[PDB]
């Protein structure tokens, strides 16, 4: 069979392939890391500091 | 799951204690007796002394 084959061991074409995808990985990460989650938006909405004063009368 | 969409901030409000009732009153177990009567001589030779 054509897969049993040790030139396709270290196959030059797949190391470009790995190359390539994995550079394109690298620029693209900071689109990927561009999702927004909303846990801050809700740290704002529900922290709420106590707002009683001190009366001693 | 689910807290994101509710609003319970009405059922866990900050409490209206004052711990000002806590100092004085740890002010009070720390201290005798006649510094409280004393205090209280303090106070009316003060009220003296602003007549005077």
């Amino acid at each position: 069979l054509i897969p049993v084959s040790l030139v396709d061991l270290i196959n030059i074409n797949i190391i470009f392939y790995i190359l390539l995808l994995y550079t394109l990985l690298l620029f693209f990460i900071p689109l990927f890391l561009a999702s927004i989650n909303y846990t801050y938006h809700y740290i704002y909405k529900y922290y709420n500091y106590n707002y009683n004063f001190i009366n001693n009368n | 799951e689910e807290c994101m969409f509710k609003d319970t901030r009405l059922d866990v409000l900050p409490p209206q204690v004052n711990p000002l009732n806590a100092i004085l009153a740890q002010h009070t177990a720390q201290t005798p007796v006649h510094r409280s009567l004393e205090k209280r001589l303090w106070t009316e030779v003060r009220a003296t002394a602003v007549s005077e």
